[PDB]
């Protein structure tokens, strides 16, 4: 009897009968570095946990056809024939119809993606009562199939049959789409545990969050959970995301004893319990419910589970978010948390006298930054592995080198790290500077800078653009210098602004000067050097005669330029301290 | 009329220009009568 | 039809029923229903609500509310079409007059359905779609009266608009005929008002303007301001007055 | 001047820094402030002075300074408490 | 009524000027009033007939000996001529009819030629080249 309202979380779902096999696919979109939208199989949730974070959408506002036309010329229920505005939850971007057509077979069919312009008719979508029994002008259907039509392109949200994987494509064929009210928004209460949320697991006094090893060791070493106290709390690797087992109304308040899935947003692996070992993280491919399902309990002792299996809507707000004491217990073996800085998180039934857990909200900006970090490290790792395999061997011509994808990701990340405008309000500028500093700190803690240097070295292995083009196709060689410049600007943005990142990069300053004469990355290296020596006196302290003569030689070879003179001025005087040598 | 713009875009995507050029280039057979069959 | 009259067809809008085929037939049908339920005939009202004894029943009340919704949507679309030009032509006046008469007859039929202590009819209309049609009517009436006050050649259309508004509020009173202090119908009506908060505000302000003008005219200084009467006030002179 | 102090307080900084200008002008502004008819008249005068120095954001400036103090006892905190 | 049984009288060169579809077209030909008075219901009905004849061949032609292509071109051409008369009048295009015709055609691409449809993707130029080949080959232009 519920009705969809303005500013609520909805999921677009479609049913497929592929090879006489029924499957449910939800419309998802990466957002960061991938405008194109795809389908994620929300079925088989037991074997593989669905990722609703990139699939949930929020309806910003609904206008009628005439009202939208007038607006273009110049919590509320939804009505048939009105134009809605779908916004991606994690990305914050807006769904639309991209002019490009990925599939050649689908003639007069445009791809569906995300745009930020938010002023074109293609961004808005009109809902229609697919069911013949219902008629236009009635209230919005709930949990059932309707029709979405592009306002400008006048094409339905058709589901193109993919032999390998079904894909969405705005075409002239009907496709039945089911909505899912994840969260109504208005009924949500602050200070209470809400499903589909990222938070930290702290102790009452020991305050040692359930952290995992950082990128210092391999992922096989990071697969172990433990307890570390201190500055590790603010790091992005101390964040756990709760995923409700049920797909519909996954944004409801978490109840005591309700099973859920713990995911590590930094690495993307779900946590699970094997009886023969401790808690370990594995990818979603082998994350079964019987091993990845955990529940919160108010008391250490175990009582019968007589609670309601499924509560429609938000439901009763049992678990509070404000450091409500809880104990995690696995549904299969029924063990309890045990502790005994570096504290091993033993999983044993008797537990301990003090096993209370505090829930820290963290920040939405921190959450999106962590997801961006995970996506970027995944993309950079696959790119680096493919590039290294191509460089050292010619065994497999098929190499995973997404040049366009990595270029788009670099542009998005540079825009993300772009410094705020100085002409804004004082308070707004201060807030943006604080946010940028926090993002740089999180990236440094997660060690993105070393990976950036690694891929820059891999690109610099190739002698020239034409050489790398004949190695890896003409398009990659054409985009080689663009990717190099984007990487150098990204590194400059990461290290610029704060002193700690410059201090850490002081150790790597030698490689900049060694490769200073490449004549193609010279401007980027010079900018990075200037922005590190202006900030870190320690970085300047290790500059030597060989490096200074190298800079002067660069000036001589590349001709007269004031940037080199500015670098020399920074070397001579910094922070009001004269370096006599 | 923006709707007219949409219609023109739909027709442009429907029919390629080069195909129109090819069909406009397909010439006839100069006849000794010839029967009306053909382009 | 507008494109046709612009292009210059021979018919010259001789048959303008393409916009409302049978307004007379619609009015006759709803007047027949109203006369069926005129004299507060409780038995006939209940029979129309539910046909007891028959194997299958239909709800003429719900069908009437649906038709009211359809005509309200049509009037709203016509208002949106004429919202920009800010000028009402004679054909627009005729179409508006026919729509006003049809809607007035439908409203009178609904009032006759819900008159007296007809609890079943009152609950049916409360649970029906009428609460959206009334809000749409308030919106369109506010905007139409705002546009109509400025012009002076459409006073008859303005009066028809006010008459239909009066019939709507009489319908609301007939709904509140048997309202208790803790009335669910009262809660629904106040929810209606808060949903249509803005529209009723410009309606009330529009009435206040003239209600205060009435007392403004009869002031001693205002009366001596025009010695000869018949509006000796110039525009600027009356403005400063 | 009040906006200058407010921006200085809102500027991100690990530890509040001594500012002789802040001390002096906070003291001046604090000292600027301060039979039924005469009691009411002096009450109105006090309200006038408080409003004169207050409608320009003195309350917000005091709150920002106390917030930036970060629970550190200091002469700046003493001056802003006297101003409050 | 004429459009309901306009299927009869088609696929006949002698019936080029004598068909219920022909009289239906003549009843609206060069008449702006009637072109504006045209109706979406029967316009869509004609479009449905076009889709049917573009999805099925002619039983009479295959019985006589004409080759099977999967679609009947003569009835399709006749319906296209009807729609052309409906949309174009007095050297001008009627927007009201043109919009609905375009909507119906884009909703149902089966009305189009198999080459034009994206299922085959043969292309218009290749369609005319294959038509030329049909003309050259007597078997392709079967009895």
């Amino acid at each position: 009897i519920q009705f969809l309202r303005t500013d609520d979380e909805v999921v677009l779902q479609c049913t497929a009968t592929i090879h006489k096999e029924q499957q449910k696919l939800c419309l998802a979109a990466e957002g960061f570095g991938n405008r194109l939208c795809f389908l994620e199989s929300t079925s088989n949730s037991k074997n593989v946990p669905p990722d609703l974070s990139i699939c949930t959408f929020v309806l910003e506002q609904s206008l009628s056809v005439r009202a939208l036309q007038e607006m273009l010329a110049n919590h509320r229920t939804l009505l048939y024939g009105h134009a809605i505005l779908l916004r991606h939850s994690y990305s914050g971007m807006y769904l639309c119809c991209l002019s490009t057509s990925r599939s050649s077979t689908d003639k007069l069919a445009f791809d569906v993606g995300l745009q930020e312009d938010t002023t074109g008719e293609a961004c808005w979508w009109t809902i229609h009562p697919a069911s013949k029994q219902r008629s236009e002008g009635e209230k919005v259907r709930v949990g059932d199939d309707l029709i979405l039509v592009s306002v400008s392109s006048e094409r339905y949200l058709h589901l193109s049959y993919g032999n390998s994987s079904w894909h969405v494509d705005a075409a002239f064929q009907q496709t039945l789409w089911s909505v899912a009210p994840i969260s109504s928004g208005s009924e949500a209460a602050q200070g209470y545990l809400i499903g589909g949320d990222v938070l930290r697991l702290l102790h009452g006094h020991m305050d040692e969050c359930l952290t995992v090893p950082s990128g210092e060791h391999g992922e096989e070493q990071r697969r172990t959970v433990h307890y570390e106290g201190g500055a590790v709390s603010v790091h992005a690797r101390s964040l756990w995301r709760l995923e409700t087992l049920r797909v519909a109304w996954s944004g409801s308040h978490i109840r005591w004893g309700q099973p859920f899935r713990l995911r590590h947003v930094t690495t993307g692996k779900y946590l699970s319990l094997m009886e023969d070992k401790n808690l370990l993280l594995m990818d979603k491919e082998k994350a079964d419910v019987k091993s990845t399902a955990f529940a919160f309990r108010s008391s250490k002792e175990k009582l019968d589970v007589g609670v309601r299996k499924e509560v429609d809507g938000m439901g009763t707000s049992e678990i509070k978010y404000g450091d409500s004491i809880c104990y995690i217990q696995h549904v299969d073996t029924g063990l309890w948390l045990t502790y005994q800085i570096q504290r091993k998180a033993i999983m044993h039934h008797e537990g301990h006298m003090d096993d209370g857990l505090n829930l820290s909200r963290s920040q939405h900006e921190e959450s999106r930054t962590a997801r961006v970090i995970r996506s970027t490290v995944f993309l950079f790792n696959r790119f680096i592995r493919g590039l290294d395999a191509l460089s050292k061997k010619v065994k497999l011509p098929t190499i995973d080198l997404p040049i366009e994808s990595v270029s788009l990701s670099l542009q998005d990340l540079i825009g993300y790290f772009h410094p705020p405008d100085e002409h804004l309000e004082h308070e707004d500028k201060q807030n943006r500077l604080r946010a940028l500093k926090n993002r740089q700190n999180l990236f440094q803690e997660e060690g993105m800078i070393n990976l950036v240097l690694e891929c820059i070295d891999r690109l610099h292995v190739y002698s020239s653009a034409a050489h790398f083009a004949d190695v890896a196709g003409r398009e990659a060689g054409e985009s080689w210098k663009s990717i190099l410049n984007s990487l150098y600007e990204l590194l400059a943005a990461l290290i610029r602004g704060n002193r700690k990142n410059c201090a850490q990069f002081s150790g790597s300053l030698d490689w900049l000067i060694s490769r200073l004469e490449r004549l193609e990355a010279s401007s980027g290296i010079l900018e990075v050097l200037h922005c590190v020596l202006v900030e870190s006196p320690e970085a300047l302290n290790i500059i030597k005669e060989g490096h200074i003569k190298s800079i002067i030689s660069l000036l001589d070879k590349h001709g007269r330029n004031h940037k080199v003179l500015d670098v020399l001025c920074s070397l001579c005087v910094c922070h009001g301290v004269a370096v006599r040598s | 009329k923006g709707e007219a713009i949409r219609i023109r875009s739909i027709l442009r995507s429907l029919i390629p220009l080069g195909d129109l050029v090819g069909v406009i280039s397909i010439a006839f057979q100069m006849p000794e009568p010839d029967m009306s069959a053909g382009f | 039809q507008n494109k046709a009259e612009g292009l210059g067809m021979v018919t010259e809008e001789g048959s303008g029923e393409k916009v409302l085929q049978d307004d007379e037939f619609t009015c006759d049908l709803f007047r027949f229903l109203q006369l069926l339920c005129e004299g507060h005939n409780s038995d006939f009202q209940n029979y129309l609500r539910t046909q007891t004894g028959n194997n299958t029943t239909v709800n003429i009340i719900i069908s009437t509310v649906d038709y009211l919704l359809r005509v309200q949507e049509s009037i709203s679309d016509f208002y949106w079409y004429y919202s920009g030009k800010d000028i009402i032509d004679e054909q627009g006046q005729r179409n508006f007059s026919k729509a006003i008469q049809v809607a007035k007859q439908v409203f009178n039929t609904l009032t006759e359905y819900i008159q007296g202590p007809c609890t079943g009819n009152q609950q049916s209309l409360a649970h029906s779609r009428l609460w959206d049609a009334v809000v749409g009517f308030l919106h369109v009436f506010a905007h139409m009266q705002m546009k109509l006050s400025q012009d002076s050649s459409q006073i008859e259309l303005l009066k028809e608009l006010m008459d239909l508004q009066k019939d709507m509020v009489v319908m609301l009173l007939s709904m509140l005929e048997g309202n208790v202090v803790n009335g669910t119908i009262g809660k629904q009506m106040v929810d209606m008002l808060v949903e249509s908060s803005n529209n009723v505000e410009m309606i009330l302000k529009f009435f206040d303007m003239f209600l205060k003008l009435k007392d403004l005219t009869s002031s001693d200084t205002f009366k001596e301001y025009d010695p000869d009467g018949k509006g000796v006030i110039s525009k600027r002179d009356f403005h400063k007055a | 001047l009040i906006l200058l102090f407010s921006r200085t307080a809102l500027t991100e900084k690990c530890k509040l820094e001594e500012d002789f200008l802040y001390m002096a002008y906070a003291d001046i502004m604090a000292k600027s402030c301060h039979s039924f008819e005469e009691k009411e008249m002096e009450k109105q005068k006090l309200l006038y002075q408080q409003a004169r120095l207050h409608d320009r954001g003195a309350a917000e400036m005091v709150l920002q300074t106390i917030s930036a103090s970060k629970g550190e006892t200091g002469p700046m905190v003493a001056a802003t408490l006297k101003l409050g | 009524y004429l459009l309901e049984n306009s299927s009869v009288g088609l696929a006949s060169p002698a019936m080029r000027g004598s068909t219920p579809l022909d009289v239906a077209a003549a009843s609206v030909m060069d008449n702006n009033e009637l072109a504006l008075a045209l109706r979406e219901p029967d316009l869509e009905k004609v479009v449905r007939y076009l889709a049917g004849c573009g999805l099925q061949s002619c039983q009479m032609l295959v019985s006589k000996g004409y080759p099977d292509i999967g679609w009947n071109p003569v009835e399709g051409e006749r319906y296209l001529d009807f729609l052309r008369f409906a949309v174009f009048c007095n050297g001008e295009s009627v927007e009201e009819n043109a919009n609905v015709v375009v909507r119906l055609l884009i909703r149902r691409p089966e009305c189009f030629g198999p080459a034009l449809r994206g299922e085959g993707g043969n292309g218009l130029l290749a369609a005319m080249e294959e038509a030329i080949k049909i003309a050259e080959d007597p078997s392709r232009d079967g009895p």
